[PDB]
């Protein structure tokens, strides 16, 4: 359940989408659906890679060593390009994935 | 073991977790000699933390200009009680006893070994990945 | 009764993750179950 | 003017968790016209504070008072007219974190707004309509003067 609300892309509340994405994204990722089917692949695709990682560490010791360090990264990004966490993003989902 | 092989040592660490101790204060000549010292100073004297009734500047500010390049890091001082990220207090802490190191300035927490060790995620091993090994080894000429 | 080249067998409950038994519920998060596992002083790994 | 907020607190605790650090003390305060909860780390050692002192609070982008950035590099032979002047207490800090009771939804009727002073944190919280000029990795001087 923690893994669908937090991964899920969530393109039916309108709400939500307005205060995430700018006008125009929402309504480009409303109106057509083939965007639609595009997040719900990326989703199905995750959820695929989940039951890996469950094979892959049957434990569930979520510490592992990889070369680039994407949360740090981030964070660099948002403070080199002055990104304000309040406002609504002109980050389209479909240019994400 | 992907991590700094070379750290801070016994009287360098030590002072600099007194240095980074929130009730630090540095008077101008203080600040002024300190500050004679940083290889990599870009001559610009900061604006102090207390400008009345006296200018007084503090450890985390000079460490801050220490630090190279605008890295971003967040640990713990060892001193640090689990129950504080869970309290109400997460994001200031009554102890000053979470590190956060943010567009290369250290806004608040104290450094230790575990901020200035060879554990991996430090402060270090950052500025090694972020800004080089020259750079790092002017971080760490300049903190000693 | 039992089996030859095991001395001392010992039977305890562990208290560590590694050895405890890490199973996925069906709301799909990771239960460790704490199991019965018994060492030994010898090896007959075939038999055992 | 430049002037993000400003107020009058009345200061409730010196030291709920216990005097952790010799010359710097957190004050628990609270304003009575916005209804707005304090928490600041004040150098006591230069600027004594006692419990039920009221003081005025002035959250300020500028010193200037004309809104001329003032570049956070120290100035001492400035002789510009400055709103420094009329305080007792200035200090200059960083606000490095916004925080509110948004949800997904709605916006944020209450806002957070956290301070760094050179490591002396403050927490100005309260409603969202009274905090609206800050922003996140944005320079501020804290003016702060004891009323009689």
């Amino acid at each position: 359940k923690a893994f669908e609300k937090k991964f899920r892309f969530d393109y039916t509340n309108e709400r939500a989408l307005r205060r995430t994405l700018q006008e125009d994204l929402v309504k480009d990722v409303l109106s057509n659906a083939h965007i639609q089917n595009e997040l719900e692949r990326e989703f199905e695709r995750m959820r695929e890679d989940r039951e890996v990682l469950r094979v892959i560490f049957p434990t569930g010791d979520s510490k592992v060593v990889l070369p680039c360090n994407l949360l740090r990264m981030i964070w660099n990004a948002q403070k080199i390009f002055h990104i304000n966490p309040r406002l609504p993003s002109d980050l389209h989902p479909i240019k994400v994935v | 073991s992907n991590r700094p092989v070379m750290g801070i040592v016994q009287d360098t660490l030590t002072a600099v977790r007194k240095f980074t101790k929130r009730d630090v204060f540095l008077e101008r000549g203080e600040v002024m000699n300190l500050l004679m010292f940083l290889s990599t100073w870009d001559g610009k004297v900061p604006q102090p933390a207390i400008l009345k009734p006296r200018p007084l500047w503090t450890g985390k500010q000079i460490f801050s200009l220490i630090i190279p390049g605008h890295i971003n890091c967040i640990r713990t001082h060892s001193t640090h009680p689990d129950d504080e990220d869970s309290g109400p207090y997460k994001h200031i802490s009554p102890g000053d006893t979470k590190v956060v190191v943010e567009n290369g300035e250290l806004i608040m927490g104290i450094l230790c070994k575990k901020s200035l060790g060879t554990s991996a995620g430090s402060l270090v091993h950052i500025s090694y990945l972020e800004m080089g090994h020259d750079i790092t080894r002017l971080f760490y000429s300049n903190i000693q | 009764q039992g089996i030859e080249q095991i001395s001392k067998v010992y039977m305890h409950l562990p208290q560590t993750d590694n050895k405890k038994k890490i199973i996925i519920t069906e709301d799909g998060e990771f239960k460790a179950l704490q199991e019965w596992i018994l060492e030994t002083d010898g090896v007959s790994l075939m038999r055992v | 003017a430049g002037i993000l907020f400003e107020d009058i607190f009345d200061v409730k605790d010196i030291d709920p968790e216990g005097k952790k650090f010799d010359r710097v003390s957190r004050l628990h305060c609270e304003s009575e016209s916005f209804k707005m909860d304090l928490i600041l780390d004040v150098n006591i050692q230069i600027y004594p504070v006692d419990l039920g002192d009221k003081f005025r609070l002035v959250i300020a982008s500028t010193l200037y008072e004309d809104g001329t950035l003032d570049d956070g590099e120290y100035n001492p032979t400035d002789d510009r007219p400055s709103r420094a002047d009329q305080f007792e207490y200035v200090m200059y800090g960083k606000v490095y974190r916004i925080e509110g009771d948004e949800t997904s939804t709605e916006a944020a009727t209450r806002l957070s707004a956290y301070v760094s002073y050179g490591g002396l944190l403050m927490r100005l919280q309260g409603d969202a309509n009274n905090l609206h000029g800050f922003e996140v990795d944005s320079r501020v001087y804290l003016l702060m003067k004891k009323l009689a």
